[PDB]
Order: C-alpha cells, then sequence, then structure tokens
C-alpha cells in the first residue's frame, strides 16, 4: 500500500528500495511572443532516483531534444520517466535491483506499473509523504550539470556526502528533507545558512560543506527555524 | 412454439422466464411454460419464496432438446433435465396442454427486446464459458465466480471468460507502453478480436451473456466482464465504424431493460462517465447517451 508516517522506518530495512520523484523531468519558462500571445520554452530537466539507505543518486538528465515534435508533454514527461526508471532497472545486476518504488506523485503509479510488467515482484508504491525533492535543482552541482548538459546523460551521486560513516540513514534521510523543504520555502535563506562561513568548504566530490558535527547541529537548527518562520509570514502567526 | 414443462412445483418459487416473471405457490398445480419462441437461447430462473439467497437457472435452446425441470428434494433446487424419448416428451406436453396447466409465454406482437439483449449469444459459445459437457443446458447462479477472479477457487463451478487485463504484457506491447495504454485499439482489433474471438459477433455474444447474467443473477464477476468488454472498445480510437454502431444498439436495450432499483449496483460510475465522456468513443453511442442521460442522470 501507501508510504506514510507510520511505516516511515521501512525506507530504512535491508530490502532495497528507490524513490522516484518526476517533478524536475518537464521544465520550462513562460514567455510572451512578439504577436503578444504566450509561449513556453523547455529547459533541461532531471529524474531524481534515489535510495534512501545508501544514499545513491541515479540522476537522468532529460534534454530538451526529447520534447521535439511531441504533444502533450506533461503526459508523455510521466511515460518518459518511467521508461528510463524501468531502464535503470534492467541495465542493474539482479542482486541490485529494487524490490520496491516508490513514486513521489500518483499520477506516476499507472505509467510505471505498466513500464515494469516484466517485473511482477517489484512494487510499485505510493507514498502520503510530502517529500521536499523538487528542490533537488537548488542543490548547486546538481543544477549544474543538468544545466550544462547537451545530450541526454546519467550522473551518479550521493547525496549524503560521506554522512553514513558517522550516522544512520534514519539520520540522515532526516538532515536530507530538513535542508531539502528549506531549501524549497525559503532558497536565498536556506542558501545564505549554509555558506556564511567561508572557512567550511564544500569537497569536489560533495554537494554539502563539510560541517562537523556540532556545526551541523546548529545548522539544522538554523533551517528549522527558517521553516518554522517562513510559515509564520505566510500565515501571519 | 417450444415448451418447458414441469413435473411439479413443490414449493414456492419465483420464476423467470428470458425478461419476464410470475410467482407459483407451494404445491399449486403447475406444470411449466408453453408458446416458448424457437430461433433464441432462453434463461429460466429461479428464486425460492423462502431464500432469496442464490437466484439461479439454466440457458437453453429448444432446438437443441426436449428439456423439463423436475424439483430435487435432496439438492432442494429446480433441476433442468432433457428427456431423449421424444414420443414420452410429447405425449405428456399434450396432456399438460389439454388440462392447460402452463402459463404462456407472452407473444407480443412489438417487442424486439428479447431478440435484441440475445442478438449475438449462441448456445455453443455458452457452454464453452460454463463448462458441463455432459449437458446441452447451462447452469448459473449468484455466486459463482470467474477464471479472472480464481486468479486473484473450484474451477468446474466458474464461468470461463475472455480474461481482459489493461495492465498485462498481453494487452501491452514492449515499446509502445505509453501508446498501448492510452489507445487500446492493438489489445481490441488484434489481440482481442483477431487472436481470440475472431469476429465482432463472438466479441459482442460474450459482452451480452455477461450483462445477462450479470442482470437475471447479481452474478458479480459477470458484471466486471460487461463492463470491462465495454471499455476496451471505448477506450480505442480505432474501432469498425459498424462496431461502434451494433455496440450503441446493444448497450442502449441493455440500458432500457435494467430494473431502475438496480442500476446503483449494476451501472460501474467511471466506466460508464470514461465511455460517454472522455474516451476516444464520447462522440459516438448516441441512443446510449440519451437513454443513460434520461434515466440516470444521477450516476452521471
Ligand atoms: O405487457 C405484457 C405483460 N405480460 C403480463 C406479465 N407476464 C406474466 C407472465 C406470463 C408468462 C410468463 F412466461 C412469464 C410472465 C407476461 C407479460
Amino acid at each position: 500500500g501507501a508510504m506514510n508516517s507510520s511505516n516511515y522506518a521501512e525506507l530504512f530495512n535491508n530490502d532495497i528500495k528507490l524513490f522516484v520523484d518526476d517533478t524536475n523531468v518537464y521544465r520550462v519558462t513562460v514567455h510572451k511572443t512578439f504577436e503578444g500571445n504566450v509561449a513556453t520554452k523547455a529547459i533541461n530537466g532531471c529524474i531524481f532516483t534515489l535510495n534512501p539507505k545508501t544514499g545513491h543518486l541515479f540522476l537522468k538528465i532529460i534534454h530538451t531534444s526529447v520534447w521535439a515534435g511531441q504533444k502533450r508533454l506533461s503526459q508523455l514527461a510521466k511515460w518518459k520517466t518511467a521508461e528510463e526508471v524501468s531502464a535503470l532497472v534492467r541495465s542493474l545486476p539482479k542482486e541490485e535491483q529494487p524490490k520496491q518504488i516508490i513514486v513521489t506523485r500518483k499520477a506516476m503509479l499507472d505509467p510505471l506499473e505498466v513500464h515494469m510488467l516484466d517485473f511482477p515482484n517489484i512494487a510499485i508504491r505510493p507514498t502520503e509523504l510530502r517529500l521536499p525533492f523538487s528542490a533537488a535543482m537548488s542543490i548547486d552541482k546538481l543544477s549544474d550539470v543538468v544545466m550544462k548538459a547537451t545530450e541526454p546523460q546519467m550522473v551518479l551521486f550521493n547525496i549524503y556526502d560521506d554522512w553514513l560513516d558517522r550516522i544512520s540513514s534514519y539520520t540522515a534521510f532526516s538532515r536530507l528533507t530538513l535542508l531539502l523543504r528549506a531549501l524549497k520555502t525559503n532558497e536565498e535563506s536556506a542558501k545564505m545558512i549554509l555558506l556564511s562561513d567561508p572557512t567550511i568548504t564544500i569537497k569536489s566530490y560533495h554537494l554539502w560543506p563539510s560541517f562537523t558535527d556540532e556545526q551541523w547541529i546548529t545548522i539544522e537548527s538554523q533551517m528549522r527555524d527558517l521553516i518554522l518562520t517562513e510559515y509564520g509570514r505566510k500565515y501571519n502567526v | 412454439m417450444n415448451t418447458v414443462p414441469f413435473t411439479s412445483a413443490p414449493i414456492e418459487v419465483t420464476i423467470g422466464i428470458d425478461q419476464y416473471s410470475f410467482n407459483v405457490k407451494e404445491n399449486q398445480p403447475f406444470h411449466g411454460i408453453k408458446d416458448i419462441p424457437i430461433g433464441h437461447v432462453h434463461v429460466i430462473h429461479f428464486q425460492h419464496a423462502d431464500n432469496s439467497s442464490m437466484r439461479y437457472g439454466y440457458w437453453f435452446d429448444c432446438r437443441m432438446g426436449n428439456f423439463y425441470i423436475q424439483y430435487d428434494p435432496k439438492d432442494g433446487l429446480y433441476k433442468m433435465m432433457e428427456e431423449r424419448d421424444g414420443a414420452k416428451f410429447e405425449n405428456i406436453v399434450h396432456n399438460f396442454k389439454e388440462r392447460q396447466m402452463m402459463v404462456s409465454y407472452p407473444k407480443i406482437d412489438e417487442d424486439d427486446t428479447w431478440y435484441n439483449l440475445t442478438e449475438f449469444v449462441q448456445m455453443d459459445k455458452i457452454r464453452k464459458i460454463v463448462r458441463k459437457d455432459e449437458n446441452q443446458f447451462s447452469y448459473v447462479d449468484s455466486s459463482m465466480t470467474t477464471v479472472q477472479e480464481n486468479e486473484l477457487s473450484d474451477p468446474a463451478h466458474s464461468l470461463n471468460y475472455t480474461v481482459i487485463n489493461f495492465k498485462s504484457r498481453e494487452a501491452i506491447r514492449p515499446g509502445h507502453e505509453m501508446e498501448d495504454f492510452l489507445d487500446k485499439s492493438y489489445y481490441l482489433n488484434t489481440v482481442m478480436l483477431q487472436g481470440i474471438f475472431k469476429n465482432s459477433s463472438n466479441y459482442f455474444g460474450e459482452l451480452q451473456f455477461a450483462f445477462l447474467n450479470a442482470m437475471f443473477f447479481g452474478n458479480y464477476g459477470s458484471s466486471l466482464q460487461w463492463h470491462a468488454m465495454i471499455e476496451l472498445i471505448c477506450s480505442s480510437a480505432t474501432v469498425p465504424k459498424h462496431m461502434l454502431d451494433k455496440l450503441d444498439e446493444i448497450l442502449y436495450y441493455q440500458i432500457k431493460t435494467l430494473p431502475e432499483q438496480y442500476s446503483d449496483i449494476l451501472l460501474n460510475e467511471r466506466v460508464w462517465n470514461i465511455c460517454l465522456y472522455s474516451s476516444f468513443q464520447k462522440n459516438s453511442l448516441h441512443n446510449t447517451e440519451k437513454i443513460m442521460e434520461n434515466k440516470y442522470p444521477e450516476l452521471l
């Protein structure tokens, strides 16, 4: 069935699973044409497929060329996502294929299920959580490779850097979603928070700064304050 | 004109013959149904006055033998049987007519309802769906499950309808995932029509039989099948013009004949709103849509 706050620890067990998020697959800018009408112009996108236990991220870059000459692109995007997830699975050695895939939007269930008919033992599930994965394009190095891409391209990351050396995947996932929730609600403040102290750098092989244990606790508090704040600034409370 | 005589009516029962039904009292002198129109399949069906649970009944064709009804007090139901001694059978039937103990299947000079409900239903096909080959008539009841239902338990007493599954490899060609799932023409036209049914008439015949089982016995899985066969057509962008026209006719009479009070269990809101208002064929069922909107606007 669905994934919600009650069966939350299943994400960290030893059953391989992947979240798929398709919110950034089809992206556009809206602009006015000379004649004064509105037109869309598409920009590169990506599929966010993440192992919540290992932190492995299979970032598939959706080059704008894949929309050329197509109609009903919002709907094709969901079918293109499923086609690419299925290809990823088929590329993995059996003992590495996921036992469940969790789609962050219900509109992806039917497209993925159809593409995965060859994998009847892989459970396609929805979730009742409001996970902030759409803010993944606020992470500079992920944004950078998508926008630079000139062809379809898969790029592999560990979204937890080296955290797992020192904390559990449960804690690691909680930090990530707090960071992504903060970036989603007020990106400038979230980014200011992360980068104030110039002495804390981001390693070339990492996505986030090399905070100590103590520095992460302060950081995490600042992101909570931000998220509580913007909620007031928004509802007036 | 043919006859289905009854040995007797020892228990109180509502009897139905095609779309008509009457009441027979415990041990009333009743000996059967006469003036039955040759040339169509028929259904005689039973609901006991004591136990409205279990509607049951027999599909049959009077051309395929001399059939009679006899109550069995061990099994506790009206059983259909065949008399091979045709002389004995004509003799018996003539005596009950002379004594006028048989009700008359209504001869109705203007009504084609039953023909329109059974146009493509044929007894030979029924007996592939309801396997019991030692008899020429076919038993059905409220509770019998379909073969696709037993996949999701007794195979002998099942309704072996054609399995339809929109999320199946059968239905979806590799490489055409999105195309074959949004436009099911491939599945209708090549898999089902060319592959399994061979022609539109076998297709419609199964659709009609499924609807009647649902309507007369409330057989849930027949209702599921009826609605599935409808949905596949309605979700195919390419359908022979002549299938669409006959489908509109078929459904129209199905909708017209449905008991008004039963429309809430036998009509699937989603399938019909999809078929009449969203699907490729939304513009193609003019009689069906007019009757549906004038009789059950609530469901839409
Ligand atoms: O408009 C005509 C209505 N009539 C009256 C109601 N019916 C009673 C009946 C008689 C014999 C049967 F085999 C089944 C039912 C016959 C149709």
